[PDB]
RNA sequence: CUGUUGCUUAUAGACGAUGGCAUCAGAAAUCGGUGUUGUAAGCUUUAGAGUUUCUUAAUCAAUACUCUCGGGUAUUGAAUG
RNA sequence: GUCAUCUAAUUAGUGACGCGCAUGAAUGGAUCACCGUGAUUCCCACUGUCCCUAUCUGCAAUCUAGUGAAACCACAGUCAA
RNA sequence: UGAAACUGUCCUUAGUGCAGAUCUUGGUGGUAGUAGCAAAUACUAAGAAGAGGAAAAAAACAUCUUAGAACUGAAGAGGAGAAAGGUUCCUAAACAACAUUACUUGGAUUAGGGUGAAUCGAUCCUAAAUUACAGAUGGAAAUCCUUAAGAAAAGGAUUGAAAGGGAAUAAGAUUAAUAGUUCUUAAUCAAGAGAAAUGGUAACAUAUCAUGAACUUUAAAAUGGAGUGUGAAAAUCUACGGAAGAGUUCUCUUUUCUUCUUAACAAAAGUAAAUUCCACUGAAAUGAAUCAAUCAGAGAAGUGGAAUUUAUUGGCUUUGUAAGAAAUUCAAUGAAUUGUGGUAUUUUUGCAGUCUUCAUAAAAAUUAAAGGGAAUCUUUUGCUCGUACUAAUAACCGCAACAGGUCUCCAAGAAGCAAAAUCUUUAGUUAAAUAGAAUAACGCAGGUAAGGGAAGUCGGCAACAUAGCUCUGUAAGUUAGCAAGAAAGAGUAGCUCUGGUGAUUAUCGAAUCAGAACUUUAAAGGUUAGGGG
RNA sequence: GAUUCACGCAGUGUUAACGUGCAAAUUACUUGUCAUAUUUGAGUAUAGGGGCGAAAGACUCAUCGAACUAUCUAGUAGCUGG
C-alpha cells in the first residue's frame, strides 16, 4: 500500500519536511488506516511516527583554523589571494585614525591641556597626515608644549 | 531564432470573445471585431466571403420568432 | 489565471460540464449509434482556443 | 561509497530450509568482520548444540 | 559418434568460430616464491625552535629516533603447493 | 616591376624609385598615439600539428530480453572486350 | 461461395472501355525485427501489496516503508506569484489505450469532493493613448474635431494600469484540498444613529476639545541616478550563565550537536543617532567641524531648549497583547524552563551632506491647513466579482513528458577580494526518450608521452604554455591623459614566537601588517587564474 | 559613454557535436560582453507602392527586392507531361 498520504500529512503536523519523517516499517497496516490529520496526531503521539534529527554539523574544524589564524599561522603570503587593498581596506584606516586623532585633540582641548589657537593649528596638521600613530601625535603635543613655557 | 525560440514569449491575447457574434474574434487594441464587424451596426458581411455568409446568417439558428411568423 | 471575469469563469465552467461522455443508460435505447462524445478534449490534448 | 569497496571480505553463507514451504532451501550470505585475514581458510561452521 | 551445455574456460574471440578440461572436473582461500611503493597504527629518543604553567615537574609543539628491509598490494591476462 | 632587408632558400613582409594600364585632395589627400572576438608578416616560449604513432578512461558500436521507424525502390544485381 | 433481383435481340441516349499524367483517394510490401529506445554522476539490501523473478543465473524486477550510498548546493532540481493553461488540485476504484521496456505509478480512465474577505485585489483615479451627440468634410462607405466651431458637456464628455496613486487585520489552530478569506483571541476603518480656550520670551505644546459658511491660496498624494559615512532591525559569527535531549567513547574528549520564540494594534520606566530652528552673548591672535566637505557680524563656537525622521502608536530595550500560544523535554491528559552582551560580516531600511546632466527625471482621485468673517462612550450596517492547481528538464509557447524560449519575491556554513569554481546544512529528489553480457575495428567526450620542436598546414587551425598576491623594475612612441599588469627579476609552506595599528580606568576587542628561529617532500596553482614582443 | 570579474547575454573560433537532430538553427568548450548609446515586463502608437530601419533590401506571426487571406479565376501559355 503506497503510504504517500500518510508521509505527506505526518511532514505538514510534524511541521517538518518529508525527509525528516519515520513511519514504523513494521506497522505498516496500522499507519495505512490513518486518513486524516486527527488520525495522524495519534499515531504521533504513540510514536509510531517519529521525526528525525537534522544531521550534525560541526564547527569545530572551523573553530580550530580562526584560533590558528587569530595567531597569525596561515596568513602568510602564499595564503594571500587578494590585493592588499582588498584585504585591508586603505580608505577604511583613514577614517579610522583620523576617528582617533581627532577625539584625541578634542579630550585635550576640553581638558584645558590646549587652547582653542593650538588645538586649531595641529587639528590641521592631523589632516595633513603628519601624525602615524595615537603615541606620534602625543609625543609632538607634549614637545610643543614646553615650547610654550619657554 | 525566428522559428522555436521565438514563440516561448506568446502569452498576451490578442484577440478575446466577441459580444455579439460570440467568437474569439474581438481586437483588443483595434476594438473591433474581426468576424462580426462590431460596434458597427451593420453586421460585416462581403461578396467575396460567400462561405462567410451561409456559416452566420438567418436560418442559422434558433429562429425563435420568426419561425412562428411564416409559418403563420 | 487566477484572475478572471463573471463571465469568463462561467464559460470556463460549461467547458467542464461538457467535458462527459455517454451516460450508459442512453447507449442501451433502441437504435443506438451514439457510443462516444466526439466533442471531447482534454487539457493537454487540445486547447480549446478561449 | 560506490566506488570503492574492500580488498577482502569474509562472508558466512548458510542454507536453510524456506519458512513456506520446507522442502524449498535458500541462501543467506551474512557478514563476519575480522582483524586480519591472515591464516583465515575456508571454515564450515557446523555448530550442532541444543 | 556429433552438437547443445558447464569451467561467469584459455594460447582464441565483434557474434559464430577456434583451442583445453569435464569426477583423478573445476573453483576457492591460505602458505611459500616473485614483484611495486618506501618504514604502517601504539608507546619511547627531554630528538626538537619556543610559549606556557608549577617552580627550575609538567603541558602544547612542524619535523625526527627504536620497535621497522616496516606496513599495504600482488593476477586481475603471474608462478608452486 | 627594379634596389636593399628579412631566410640556407622569399610570387610572402618591410623599407625605397616612379609618365602612376587607371593615385590624388570634405566621392576628402597625408599623418596613428589609445583602442579592435578586424586583415598581413616576423621573433621568444610551448607543445602529437608533424617525424610516427603508442596507450588510458566514459558513452555507444557488437550480442541478447522487451519495443521498434525512415529515405529510397521499372526489374534487378560478378567481370573483359 | 453467395441469398433477391436479373437477362438476350432491335432502335435511341451517353458522365461509355486506362499501365503511365511527381496523376487524385484509400489500402499495402521490400527496406526490417534493421537504424534506433546512449546529454541531465546512481543505485543497493530487507519487508509489504500484487497474476506479474521466474531460474540449468532468465546476471536486469515497476510501486510503497526502513537502512546504506548519493545529487540540486541555496542567483537551488527549495518555498511562492504575474501572463498563459482550465479542473490538470484531493480521494477512492480500476490499468483496454498513452508516457520509444514494463508498470500495482501517473499531469493517463471512471466517480465523487474541493476555491468562504468590510481590512488581499478588481471595482475608484488618471498617464501614453482611445471613442461618442452636435459641427466640418466626402459621390461613397466613412473621415476629421475631444473643447474648438454648440442655447450641449460651477466647468468640461467616454475608455484607458490585478507592476503607477489607493481608508482599514494580525498571531495561533484547523481540511484528504481553502485560507492576511474558516475557528479562537485580539484590533482597525468608513457611513450613520443616540461673540466662541489656555500655556511658553521664542522655536512651539495641550485623553475630540477649545464654533467657523461662500470665496482664495498653500502643502501633501508627487517624482532621476551615482558614490561615501552612519543610526536601527534581521541573518550569520562570537563571549558569558545554565536547563533539556541526542552523538562519540577503548584512544582521548569538563567534548560535539539541537531548542531556549513572539504578531497586528496601543502604552510610556529607561535611553539613542542625525538634521533644522529658538533664547543669552557677540568671534580676528579667526575659529568650528567631516571619510570628503562645509559654515559664520542678514551672525560662528559655548550653555539651555523646541521640532521632525529612524519598517505601528514615539527609534531602541521594556510593557499590555501574552503565555493561556508556540518550541524543547518528562510521565501516563498532567508537569519543567525560556539571562545578559559584542569597538565582527552581510542584507534590508531610513538619514546626512558630495557629484552629474545642452537629461532636471508624471497627473488626477482624495486629504489637511491658512486668509476671511457668513450664521447663531454606546450601538447599527459594510453589497457584486476573483480566490482550487502548475508557474515549468512534465501543467505556459514551440504538433510531444521537445537539452529551445518566458517577468519577478524570500536566500545558511566552509574558503576566498569575490553572489567566482568546489564541498555541505534546511527543503526537494534518486526518476526524469529501457536494461544485461562481452570489453573487436571505426567513432563522440576527456587525457598522457621518449628525442626533435611548426620541419604539418592556405594559415600555430586544435592543443600546449603564462596565470593569484608582495617587493624591485619598466622602452620607443605620444593628443602629454597614456603605452603599462610593458618587458624583466626575486619572495610565498608547516610549527613556535615577537612587535605595530584602539576603548575605558589593569581589563576589554578587531583582523591586518612586519619581523625571527626550527622543520620538511622548499610551498599561488585541488578549483579559480593575463602567453609576450 | 575608464580596465576587469560575477548573475545574465551574445554568437568570434573549433568551419567540433548533430545534421531522417534535444532543436524547421540546438549543444559543448573557446571567445566577446556583462548599467547610462544598459537589460527588461505590461500598456499604447505606426499597416501593405504602407509601416519601421545606428541601413543588412534588414524586420513587419517559421511567409518579404513588396505580408497573409478571399474574389476576378478553371487568369494565359507558340512550352512540358498524359
Amino acid at each position: 500500500v503506497s503510504l504517500k498520504l500518510q508521509k505527506r500529512l505526518a511532514a505538514s503536523v510534524l511541521k517538518c519536511g518529508n525527509r525528516k519523517v519515520w513511519l514504523d516499517p513494521n506497522e505498516t497496516p496500522e499507519i495505512s488506516l490513518a486518513n486524516s490529520r486527527k488520525a495522524i496526531r495519534k499515531l504521533i503521539k504513540d510514536r509510531l511516527i517519529i521525526k528525525k534529527p537534522a544531521a550534525m554539523h560541526s564547527r569545530a574544524r572551523v573553530v580550530e583554523r580562526k584560533q590558528a589564524k587569530i595567531l597569525g599561522r596561515h596568513t602568510g603570503h602564499g595564503k594571500r589571494k587578494g590585493t592588499k587593498n582588498a584585504r585591508t581596506p586603505q580608505k577604511t584606516l583613514w577614517i579610522i585614525r583620523m576617528r582617533v586623532l581627532r577625539r584625541l585633540l578634542l579630550k585635550y582641548r576640553t581638558t584645558g591641556k590646549i587652547d582653542k589657537h593650538m588645538y586649531h593649528d595641529f587639528y590641521l596638521k592631523v589632516k595633513g597626515n603628519q601624525y602615524k600613530n595615537k603615541k606620534a601625535l602625543m609625543e609632538s603635543i607634549f614637545k610643543a608644549l614646553e615650547e610654550k613655557k619657554l | 531564432t525566428k522559428g522555436t525560440s521565438c514563440r516561448g514569449t506568446r502569452h498576451n491575447k490578442t484577440h478575446i470573445l466577441c459580444k455579439r457574434c460570440g467568437k474569439r474574434s474581438w481586437h483588443l487594441q483595434k476594438q473591433r471585431c474581426a468576424s462580426c464587424g462590431y460596434p458597427d451596426a451593420k453586421m460585416r458581411q462581403y461578396a467575396w466571403g460567400y462561405k462567410a455568409l451561409r456559416r452566420r446568417t438567418q436560418g442559422t439558428g434558433r429562429m425563435r420568432h420568426l419561425k412562428i411568423a411564416l409559418k403563420r | 489565471t487566477g484572475h478572471k471575469g463573471f463571465s469568463y469563469k462561467l464559460k470556463l465552467g460549461k467547458k467542464i460540464h461538457q467535458n462527459r461522455g455517454v451516460p450508459q443508460w442512453f447507449r442501451m435505447k433502441t437504435g443506438n449509434t451514439i457510443n462516444y462524445n466526439f466533442k471531447r478534449r482534454h487539457w493537454n490534448r487540445r486547447k480549446m482556443g478561449m | 561509497g560506490i566506488r570503492s569497496v574492500a580488498d577482502r571480505i569474509r562472508v558466512r553463507m548458510a542454507r536453510l530450509p524456506i519458512e513456506g514451504e520446507e522442502g524449498k532451501f535458500y541462501t543467506l550470505v551474512s557478514y563476519v568482520p575480522v582483524a586480519s585475514f591472515k591464516g583465515l581458510v575456508t571454515k564450515t561452521v557446523e555448530e550442532a548444540e541444543n
